[PDB]
């Protein structure tokens, strides 16, 4: 189907990346 | 009220807890600590911790973003009443403009409160010390706990810590300038002279100092109940950031008003025009710099305290980095002031001291009356005494109560010739003389214990050139051989060969007075001078070596490579000062005085052209009669100046002489005579372990370790803040072109809009808040001490080279990196780039619901605004992507990032916070109706990767051209 | 900056604090710099245009259920006129006449481009593939006579002169799209009309409840007798392969409107492909307000 493009897979990937890139910044800041 | 100065010492027994000697008592101490308040003057309460919060939440440049939310809620309140299908769209706009204020105000309050907490931690960093005489045995205490009924002993240069009644003084003289307005010291005495209780001599006052003499006084009031306890800033680097912010404010206000009345011609729905105006003003004005400067100052001050360099105000941080001249003393700062005896001279032979256990027996510990008499002279003049728990301690360490030279002399006497106090009670000191500064004449007439000679002995020591006229007859073997000319030549040769290695020499002579002047009964006094002082019994010379400090000879080299000129002001002979200057690197090799080239070519000194000699040693006696014109070219034609035999009182005439050439002068002092010279210098440095309280109430620094090298490390830490401020300003200004230009090309080219006001506020909140302050924590580059001192007349923070780099070169690449992503998105849905030119009028029409694209298919109104809001979202995302490379290249100024390293932990957190905020604002469920932001395809995150790489490549190649070609066109035009 | 002293010296010849040989270099730098920036921008655009096809868009999910529009192009979904006043309804008639120019019978005579598809609704006609292997594709020709009492072969004011006005409904073009009419379970869609397996059905009713009592009678005119879009057409192949394509039309007349009242009318289209939205009030659907002043 050329008219569908499910956005839920990219949304799940983007929120996984947001949680990861937030906790790694938290661990880099509080590394002191 | 009436203070107890009229009542004498008997009523001072019968007014306090029965103590006028031997200390008060432990119990009493706790009881009068619990009775009265402690000695801390109570602070005025400041504004609480929510007024400081509402001055940041509702402050300047946040009332605009509050009235935007008020207008949005007002438009929704109007719409919800006189309309069916109310369509809450301004509700989320008001919610967004309210959330931006709360986040920005919380960040601003946090950055203010952290710097206030740091700068409040310098009090009780070097607290006060008071000398009490409690039952113990004379102790120093924290000075904020003394009680009424203590007896405290003060001396010259100490601070009076309470309200005092003087018991026993030896001419102390208080300066009454804090409660009268007199600049003249006043004599204190335990009598009762004046009727007025304030302008009297019975008592002393809080926050005053009794310069000379000593005093033993009793406390009458402590804390708030004293006469001082009753009754009752900007930075030149902050007042420039303010002036820059005002000009950028005017420019941005012009741009926002011009964009406001240009939107209303394009039918832009008055609420949207007002929100667009507010979003341009708020985002194009860099309000977060005024926090950053404080974080740049205060943090630097903290680091200066971690390297033993304490500041007194934040105005002294930014002027310490522009220091061009250091006029330091020699003893205590350059050298350790812990000297030991070396290389005595007597009977035409330089000897060795032989200090250690390897007793070379160098004609010592034996019978030879010349050195026996010399050691007896050097033993019965040492005023210093030893302390308890020392007589069972080795030679390698000894506590001793006195100055440097006599503590050095007592080492050889307690090593070689038995105990010392038995020798003091053997020859009874009948009249003493304290050490004078005029002739340097230490004398103590003595007498035999029961019998040693019919001619009892008088002693004399001091400077050898100041006693060469007085004592002339030598002691070879007990024989007073008279004045001899070649013997004076050999004395001169011994003086040059003992000062040539860098030692302070002291002469020694004595007298065998007969019983004609004093019998065994009543002796004679020395204050009325009836003793023959000319042609006396000289015995020999004693010198002492003094090692310079640990990290000094490379600190002088770092001062030389950084363009700072160092001046050495000592009180020693001008051949030992030249030796110490050549030892530590003040006068480096290759540079010589006129004496050196005169004794080189064997032409006498008085006809050498004084232009080929760049080093110069000035005697202090010539400083008094030279007028200002000779000093103002001595300090101009030379480069390495050493003032020898100089009093500290005439230090001030040096300092103004260095200020007329144009220089920021740093002057070290530690006495009471240096206080006119400290607060005339551009920065005064007091000492931390030595140095009285008058010396550290007048200075702008405290050296906690008494080292010269800590001043150089302070100059490094002061130089760092201009680099960090230029880096932060350069980063903050680059995000102004990609926020201005999408509305300009919207008007000119008539394309659909690439960026809206919500994403402008998102760009500002995401990429300007956290990563712009992370450049304050940047480490120092390798070339801070290879650049010249900056001049604060012709070197401002912002140039035409800083504006034309952010606004003209780096900002354009970010605008192109956004516009490319816009064209990529709009071309992949059907609107090819040439088809967009002229589409704006039909695109924004709500009642044209078939707009044809390049493929021929027909779009609705909402169907194309969804594509437009996707373009807004990816414009913001690509701006974050190029912000990355803007932050990476703006952390160095001429070094590459591969020789700087990613040691900044705040910068990596800024990068990750940027990217997390972007990926959260795009891909969260619920942002499609609130923020009007829509999810991106995963391959749309790589559209501004080439422009982000182009920024990095361009800036690295530019810095490489600046490093390998100094003074070229690229450094002259692009190096900001 | 001061004044004259800074506007010119002629003891160093420094206009604006920069000599004339220094003004040349700093302008040559910016000319070369913006030239290379324009070159890199044009080059990245031209490289991105190589990944773009010229027969089919890369993404079609933002036009995916098409809109439904009506041909008197009106300004706030409002039609208001007086029939005995020939200056109130003149813009509407001018819009309809300018739209129905290309649908005339004399504009479809080129028999190598146009073709004669059937006069009853039929199945979709696959013209091949999006691969340019047959050149331009032929288009079915639409006759104006199927819009009878709404075409210009009669009353040339299209009913506006005599009270009863008439609109022309069309569905938006989406490249490659084939509409699926609903199934025939006799329970599926609403409420009841004549069903055809090759017609996408459209229905125009009143919006509120007081509008259902005032809209009166509604007549439809199209190809056949079941009101809707025939399926012989579709799917649009694009304006590169099919220029002079003619989308099918449907005329709707309101013969017994109630006078001097504003009547709200909703037109909806039904199918499996066709979906609706709550923010987009023109997707799969539209509405109009008619007010015949007397
Ligand atoms: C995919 C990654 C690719 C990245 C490519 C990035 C390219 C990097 C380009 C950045 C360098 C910026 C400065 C370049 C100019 C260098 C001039 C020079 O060498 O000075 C010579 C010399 C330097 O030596 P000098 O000046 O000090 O000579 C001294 C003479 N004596 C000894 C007698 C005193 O300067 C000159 O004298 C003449 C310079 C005149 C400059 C006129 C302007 C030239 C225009 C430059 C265009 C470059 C734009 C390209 C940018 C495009 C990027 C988007
Ligand atoms: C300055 C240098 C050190 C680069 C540092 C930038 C960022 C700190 C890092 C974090 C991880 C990197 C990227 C790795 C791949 C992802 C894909 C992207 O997620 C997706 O793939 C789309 C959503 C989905 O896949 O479902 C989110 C951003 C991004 C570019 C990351 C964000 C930015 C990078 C370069
Ligand atoms: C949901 C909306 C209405 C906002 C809700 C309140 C905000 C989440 C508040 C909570 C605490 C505030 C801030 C207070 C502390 C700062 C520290 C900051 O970290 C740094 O400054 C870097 C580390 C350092 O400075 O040493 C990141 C989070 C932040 C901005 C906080 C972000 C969120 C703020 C504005
Ligand atoms: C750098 C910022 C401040 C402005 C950059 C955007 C430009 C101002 C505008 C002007 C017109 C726009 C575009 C409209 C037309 C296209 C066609 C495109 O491809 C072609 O030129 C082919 C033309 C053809 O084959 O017919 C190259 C230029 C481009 C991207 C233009 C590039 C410049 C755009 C984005
Ligand atoms: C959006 C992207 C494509 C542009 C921004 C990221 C930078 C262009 C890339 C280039 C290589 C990356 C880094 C890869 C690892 C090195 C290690 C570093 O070397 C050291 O650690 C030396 C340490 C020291 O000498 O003290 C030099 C810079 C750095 C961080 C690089 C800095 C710049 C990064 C993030
Ligand atoms: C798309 C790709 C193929 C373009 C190629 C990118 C270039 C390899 C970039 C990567 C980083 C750039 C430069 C930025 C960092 C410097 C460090 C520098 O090393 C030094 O320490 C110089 C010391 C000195 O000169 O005193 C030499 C290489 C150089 C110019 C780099 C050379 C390669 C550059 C031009
Ligand atoms: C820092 C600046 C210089 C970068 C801006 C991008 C390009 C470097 C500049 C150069 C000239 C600009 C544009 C000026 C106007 C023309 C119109 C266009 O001519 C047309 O065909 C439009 C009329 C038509 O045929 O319908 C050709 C390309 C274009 C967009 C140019 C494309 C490139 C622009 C945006
Ligand atoms: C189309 O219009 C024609 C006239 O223009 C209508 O024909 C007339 O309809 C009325 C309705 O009662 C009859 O009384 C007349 O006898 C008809 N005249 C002719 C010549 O047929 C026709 O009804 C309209 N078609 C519709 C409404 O579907
Ligand atoms: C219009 O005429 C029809 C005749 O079939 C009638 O049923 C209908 O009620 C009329 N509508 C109005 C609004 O008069
Ligand atoms: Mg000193
Ligand atoms: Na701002
Ligand atoms: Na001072
Ligand atoms: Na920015
Ligand atoms: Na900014």
């Amino acid at each position: 189907d050329p008219f569908y493009y499910d956005y839920e897979t990219v949304r799940n990937g983007g929120l996984i990346f947001a949680g990861l890139a937030f906790i790694v910044g938290l661990l880099i800041l509080l590394s002191r | 009220s009436m203070d107890d100065h009229k009542l004498s010492l008997d009523e001072l027994h019968r007014k306090y807890g029965t103590d006028l000697s031997r200390g008060l008592t432990s119990a009493r101490a706790a009881e009068i600590l619990a009775r009265d308040g402690p000695n801390a003057l109570t602070p005025p309460p400041t504004t609480p911790e929510w007024i400081k919060f509402c001055r940041q939440l509702f402050g300047g440049f946040s009332m605009l973003l509050w009235i935007g939310a008020i207008l949005c809620f007002l438009a929704y309140s109007i719409q919800a009443a006189t309309e069916e299908e109310p369509q809450n769209d301004n509700l989320y706009l008001g919610v967004v403009l309210s959330a931006v204020v709360i986040i920005t105000g919380c960040f601003s309050y946090y950055q203010e409160a952290k710097s206030s907490k740091i700068m409040e931690s310098f009090k009780n960093m070097v607290p006060q010390q008071a000398l009490v005489i409690r039952n113990g045995e004379k102790m120093s205490i924290n000075a904020e706990e003394v009680v009424v009924g203590d007896l405290v002993e003060v001396k010259g240069g100490d601070r009076i810590p309470a309200d005092l009644r003087i018991i026993s003084a030896n001419g102390c003289k208080v300066d009454n300038s804090s409660l009268t307005g007199e600049s003249e010291p006043q004599t204190r005495s335990p009598d009762f002279t004046n009727e007025n209780p304030l302008e009297t001599r019975n008592i002393a006052f809080f926050s005053t100092n009794c310069v000379e003499g000593t005093a033993r006084g009793i406390v009458v009031y402590t804390g708030d109940r004293t006469v001082m306890g009753r009754i009752a800033g900007q930075t030149p680097i902050a007042a420039e950031i303010e002036h820059f912010i005002h000009i950028i404010t005017g420019v941005a206000v012009f741009l926002g008003v011009s964009f406001f009345i240009l939107s209303l011609i394009l039918e832009y729905t008055w609420l949207e025009a007002v929100i667009f105006l507010i979003g341009i003003i708020v985002a194009n004005v860099p309000e977060g710099l005024l926090a950053t400067v404080t974080v740049c100052l205060t943090l630097t001050a903290k680091r200066m305290a971690r390297k033993n360099c304490l500041v007194k105000n934040l105005e002294a941080v930014e002027t310490l980095g522009s220091t061009s001249t250091i006029c330091s003393d020699k003893t205590g700062t350059l050298t350790q002031n812990r000297m030991t005896v070396a290389h005595m001279w007597f009977d035409n032979q330089i000897h060795e001291a032989d200090t250690t256990e390897n007793q070379s027996g160098v004609s010592f510990d034996k019978t030879s009356a010349t050195w026996l008499a010399l050691s007896r002279i050097a033993g019965l003049c040492n005023r210093a005494v030893f302390q308890a728990n020392q007589e069972n301690l080795p030679i390698l360490k000894r506590a001793v109560a006195g100055d440097a030279s006599e503590s050095a002399l007592l080492k050889c006497i307690e090593l070689c010739c038995g105990s010392v106090k038995e020798m003091r009670e053997r020859y009874a000191k009948i009249v003493e003389i304290p050490f004078n500064s005029t002739n340097k004449y230490q004398l103590s007439i003595h007498k035999n214990p029961n019998t040693s000679e019919p001619q009892h002995l008088l002693v004399m020591k001091g400077a050898p050139e100041r006693i060469l006229d007085r004592c002339s007859s030598i002691l070879l073997h007990g024989k007073e051989q008279p004045l001899d000319e070649e013997l004076k030549d050999a004395f001169q040769n011994a003086y040059l060969e003992l000062g040539g290695l860098g030692e302070r020499v002291l002469g020694f002579c004595h007298l065998f007075l007969p019983d004609e002047q004093f019998p065994e009964g009543f002796q004679f006094d020395t204050d009325d001078v009836n003793f023959p002082i000319d042609n006396l019994c000289f015995v020999g010379l004693i010198s002492m070596i003094d090692p310079p400090r640990a990290a000094v000879p490379d600190a002088v080299g770092k001062c030389r490579s950084a363009g700072i000129k160092v001046i050495m002001v000592t009180g020693d002979h001008p051949i030992t000062a030249k030796a110490i200057a050549k030892g530590v690197g003040i006068i480096s090799e290759g540079n010589e005085t006129v004496e050196d080239i005169a004794a080189r070519l064997n032409i006498p000194v008085s006809q050498v052209n004084p232009r080929d000699a760049k080093a110069c040693v000035v005697h202090g006696s010539d400083l008094k009669d030279m007028t200002s014109e000779q000093l103002d070219d001595i300090l101009k034609y030379h480069t390495e100046i050493v003032f020898a035999r100089t009093s500290p009182q005439q230090k001030l005439i040096i300092v103004e002489g260095c200020q007329r050439q144009g220089a920021i002068v740093a002057v070290t002092g530690d006495g009471v005579n240096d206080s006119p010279a400290l607060k005339k210098a551009d920065i005064g440095v007091a000492m931390g372990i030595a140095g009285s309280d008058v010396s550290k109430q007048a200075a702008d620094m405290i050296l906690l370790d008494d080292n010269f090298a800590s001043i150089v490390t302070g100059v490094e830490e002061g130089r760092l803040i201009f680099d960090n401020l230029k880096k932060s300003i350069a980063y903050t200004l680059t995000s102004n072109i990609p926020e201005i230009t999408p509305f300009l090309i919207f008007i000119i080219a008539n394309i659909p809009l690439p960026l809206g006001t919500v994403t402008i506020l998102c760009i500002d909140l995401g990429t300007d808040m956290v990563p712009a302050i992370s450049l304050a924590y940047e480490q120092a580059e390798s070339d801070i001490m290879k650049r010249q001192p900056r001049n604060p007349k012709t070197d401002k923070l912002v140039n035409e080279r800083l504006i034309s780099m952010a606004y003209g070169q780096i900002g354009m690449i970010q605008a192109l990196g956004g516009f490319f992503t816009y064209f990529v998105i709009l071309a992949e849905n059907g609107f090819l780039p040439i088809h967009l030119l002229g589409l704006r009028v039909d695109w924004d029409d709500r009642w044209i619901n078939d707009v044809e694209d390049s493929y021929g298919q027909q779009w609705t109104y909402e169907q194309r605004k969804i594509v437009e809001f996707t373009c807004h979202t990816a414009f913001f995302v690509s701006i974050v992507v190029v912000q990355w490379a803007d932050l990476v290249i703006c952390k160095t100024r001429r070094n590459s990032v591969f020789q700087q390293g990613m040691k900044n932990k705040i910068l990596i957190f800024g990068l990750f916070e940027e990217t997390a905020l972007a990926a959260f604002l795009s891909y969260c469920p619920g942002m499609g109706v609130a923020l009007r932001m829509y999810p991106l395809k995963p391959t749309w995150w790589f559209c501004a990767f080439p422009y982000s790489l182009l920024i990095f490549v361009y800036d690295e190649v530019r810095k490489l051209i600046i490093r390998r070609r100094p003074g070229g066109w690229v450094e002259k035009e692009t190096y900001y | 900056g001061s004044w004259k002293k800074f506007i010119w010296n002629s003891e160093k010849k420094e206009f604006l604090g920069r000599t004339g040989g220094s003004w040349f270099k700093i302008l040559l730098f910016y000319v070369i710099f913006y030239g290379c920036l324009a070159g890199i921008f044009i080059g990245t655009i031209q490289v991105m245009l190589l990944t773009i096809s010229e027969f089919k868009p890369t993404y079609q999910d933002r036009v995916a259920p098409p809109g439904l529009t009506q041909i008197p192009q009106i300004q706030k979904t409002e039609i208001s006129f007086r029939p005995n006043d020939p200056k109130s309804y003149e813009a509407y008639v001018l819009n309809i006449v300018r739209f129905l120019e290309k649908y005339k019978d004399s504009a479809q005579r080129d028999d190598m481009i146009f073709e004669d598809c059937g006069d009853v609704p039929s199945e979709p006609k696959e013209r091949g593939d999006f691969n340019h292997e047959r050149g331009e594709r032929k288009v079915c020709r639409f006759k104006l006579e199927w819009l009878g009492n709404c075409s210009g072969l009669n009353d040339e004011t299209y009913g506006y002169k005599e009270g009863k006005p008439c609109i022309i409904i069309k569905l938006n073009r989406v490249l490659g799209f084939k509409p699926k009419p609903p199934k025939n379970e006799s329970l599926e869609t609403y409420p009841v009309m004549k069903y055809n397996p090759n017609v996408l059905p459209v229905q125009c009713t009143g919006k509120r409840d007081e509008d259902k009592d005032k809209v009166g009678n509604v007549e439809y005119f199209g190809l056949g007798n079941s009101p809707g879009f025939p399926l012989q057409y579709y799917p649009y192949y694009g304006k590169l392969l099919q220029p002079k394509y003619l989308q099918p039309l449907l005329a709707v007349q309101f013969t017994n409107l109630t006078m001097d009242t504003e009547i709200r009318i909703e037109c909806k289209a039904y199918g499996e492909n066709i979906g609706y939205s709550e923010k987009d009030r023109f997707q799969g659907r539209f509405d109009v307000k008619i007010e015949v002043k007397s």
